[PDB]
DNA sequence: CCATGGAGTCATTTTATCTTGTGTCACTTACAGAAAAAGTATTACTAATATATGTTGAAAA
């Protein structure tokens, strides 16, 4: 890094031999350094939280039998998801949990996550949850897909036998392999067919080694691998070549996981669905769920479990919502010319019954859509491709989860290619999202096509507009069978004589509580 | 101590025989006596004598 | 490496200080036998004789 | 005015204490809990999907 001060040379040998120690340049003869000098031989909030971070994090680490080194890996990924805040409020299991796991992860080792909760009475998806979150509310790579290949070694240990193993994993290896080469690996949760090969191999080796035996380690379900395995019974050249030569055929013949076979068991130019819309419409007056909950045909009401009441209709078959403060969700409509129109109808039973409550605020939260590109598509590869616009966990759920932002959508996918959109306020975005991500699947394919038009039926607006706006348009479009929709005023005497009848225990602390609050004082 | 952070919040009905942390809690036992086997300093606080 | 990871590697975790031990000894000798090995948390591990 | 009693000062022991103890290589390995704040998990809804899971049981051999 200095310069000789004379021949100005660029570059320095050390001189070890003689026990001087040089430190000279090739063209100089100049020395640098002689006489080289070398050496020898509290309370803070979150320095404290990092130290019991450290000590919840060893504990569970060699637990696991898990590299020294990988902890310390994660020990830095918990302090990185402190800073976001995720970490404030979540059961702290569930968070050390994934920050540990990610890590382990990444290095490609075996672990896993069921295997991973069983510390914990916990549910394996408590876990699975907080884990996928703190994908979201971090920013993470692809790279951790794991394969059965890894965790047939592990597997693979407590099997007891004898050397044999080592020979049934390359029976194995080799098995699993073109398994996932034979299209029939995806949308599963590993654990279970790497199982499953295991059981083949093992068998193949000629042992006896029950289902039980292999799911104490493989933590799967019996019947789950059994389903796996008759799966595999009757795949392409399964029967020719189940005997010995082990597989010399890498052939792969035809692709036909049941994803899409069962499109064939009820058997761009196709269009995406609208499933349900989901919408928001303000009354601009506060009610009494109570009184409301007196005079329906589809109500229910129990802040004991939820603090409003259920609305519904049998058509045009929605849902919708009510809230105390007059306000409401719009659920169950598969297109605007419903929504509105309902939105305003279940309006009428109040405006029939209760208060004024005007139509306001009518904005769609969501809009739901699904449809099918009726090919198979390869997951492992498109996230590990576009995973940073894409998730892939076999784990938790079968598909893949893509996230784009332009426009703001989030596309569920899976191996049929059967594929559902929501997270859009916008039929547009829609077609939008799903023509360009189109292309994507066009790319991944293994061996309808035009888009037409990208917009062809009208807009959303337009629907929006063939149901009148005017708050005050109701009786007009009032169904008719709402004014039978209103039961009687002994149906809500002696109905109402049920609910308070079973609701006399919660109204009982409620009011006894309330009772409390002149205990305040005193 | 750590049978106890089970005990302290009444989440349903606690059993789930809090054994399997005794592995996660083990090896105080093992690398706590190869450390000292290893290096040799006998740390004894029961007689109070190191 | 030894400094703090991150969420962001675009291409490189590449450029290396290369570190070689020296035999330093007052008489030429030779190397016989030499173990590749991993020890019991899984890093490698090498061990060479003279 | 004088012998006395009482105390005040002043040597004198004997107890309580601390610094040391030949040199050189050659490797070696601040407590805990309390309260406030932040944030979240249910707690309902469709609504599509596709595994797991259990059971069971029905149906077949
Ligand atoms: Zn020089």
């Amino acid at each position: 890094m200095p310069v000789c001060k004379n021949c100005h040379g660029t570059e320095f040998e050390r001189d070890l031999s003689n026990a001087n120690n040089d430190l000279v340049c090739k063209a100089c003869g100049v020395v640098s350094e002689d006489n080289p000098i070398v050496s020898e031989v509290a309370l803070e909030s979150r320095e404290a939280t990092l130290n019991n971070a450290r000590r919840k994090l060893r504990a569970v680490s060699y637990a696991l039998h898990i590299p020294e080194y990988i902890t310390d890996a994660a020990f830095q990924w918990y302090k990185l998801a402190l800073a976001n805040n995720f970490v404030q409020g979540r059961r702290s299991q569930n968070v050390i949990a994934s920050c540990l796991y990610v890590a382990c992860r990444k290095e490609k080792t075996h672990h896993m996550l069921i295997d991973f909760s069983s510390r914990l009475q916990v549910s394996v998806y408590s876990i699975g949850a907080t884990f996928l979150k703190m994908v979201k509310k971090l920013h993470i790579t692809e790279l951790p897909l794991a394969d059965p290949s890894l965790f047939i070694q592990h597997f693979a240990e407590k099997l007891d036998l004898a050397d044999k193993k080592i020979k049934v994993v390359k029976d194995a290896v080799k098995l699993a392999q073109r398994m996932s080469k034979d299209w029939m690996f995806e949308g599963r949760r590993p654990a279970g067919i790497a199982g499953a090969c295991i059981l083949l191999a093992c068998r193949m080796n000629n042992l006896r080694r029950t289902h039980t035996e292999i799911v104490a380690v493989s933590h799967v379900a019996e019947e789950t691998l059994q389903q796996r395995l008759n799966e595999f019974k009757n795949t392409k050249a399964a029967k020719l070549s189940v005997q010995k030569f082990r597989e010399n055929d890498v052939e792969d013949g035809e692709a036909r996981p049941p994803s899409f076979v069962k499109n064939r068991k009820k058997e761009s130019g196709i269009v995406p669905t609208l499933q349900n819309i989901v919408a928001t419409v303000t009354l601009g007056c506060r009610l009494d769920l109570k009184t409301v909950a007196l005079h329906a045909r589809n109500a229910e009401y129990n802040p004991k479990r939820f603090a409003a009441v259920i609305m519904r209709i049998r058509e045009p078959k929605t849902t919708a919502l009510i809230f105390a403060s007059g306000k409401m969700v719009v659920t169950g409509a598969k297109s605007e010319d419903d929504s509105k129109l309902a939105s305003r109808k279940y309006a009428r039973i109040i405006q029939k019954i209760g208060f004024a409550a005007k139509f306001t605020d009518f904005k769609i939260q969501n809009i739901v859509g699904s449809c099918d590109v009726k090919f198979p598509i390869r997951l492992e590869g498109l996230a590990f491709s576009h995973g940073t616009f894409s998730s892939y966990e076999p784990e938790l759920f079968p598909g893949l989860i893509y996230r784009m932002v332009k426009p703001k959508i989030v596309l569920l996918i899976f191996v049929s290619g059967k594929i559902v959109l929501t997270g859009a306020k916008q039929r547009e975005e829609i077609y939008q999202a799903f023509e360009a991500i189109y292309p994507v699947l066009s790319e991944f394919r293994k061996m309808s096509g035009s888009p037409r038009n990208l917009h062809l039926l009208p807009t959303t607006d337009t629907y929006l507009s063939k149901v009148s706006d005017d708050p005050d348009n109701l009786e007009d479009v009032d169904d008719e069978e709402l004014n039978a929709h209103l039961l009687n005023e002994e149906a809500s005497k002696l109905k109402e004589r049920i609910w308070i009848g079973l609701n006399a225990d919660f109204l009982l602390e409620q009011e006894s509580k309330r009772l409390k609050q002149e205990a305040d004082i005193a | 101590l750590s049978i106890d952070k089970v005990l302290k919040k009444p989440n349903r009905a606690m059993e789930y025989d809090a054994l399997l942390s005794i592995n996660v809690h083990s090896n105080n036992i093992t690398s706590g006596l190869n450390r000292a086997i290893s290096t040799g300093n006998w740390s004894l606080k029961r007689f109070k004598m190191e | 490496s030894a400094d703090a990871p991150n969420p962001n590697n675009v291409n490189v975790q590449t450029q290396y200080r290369e570190a070689p031990v020296i035999y330093r000894g007052p008489e030429p000798s030779h190397i016989d036998q030499v173990m590749m090995s991993v020890s019991d948390n899984d890093q490698a591990l090498i061990k060479v004789l003279l």
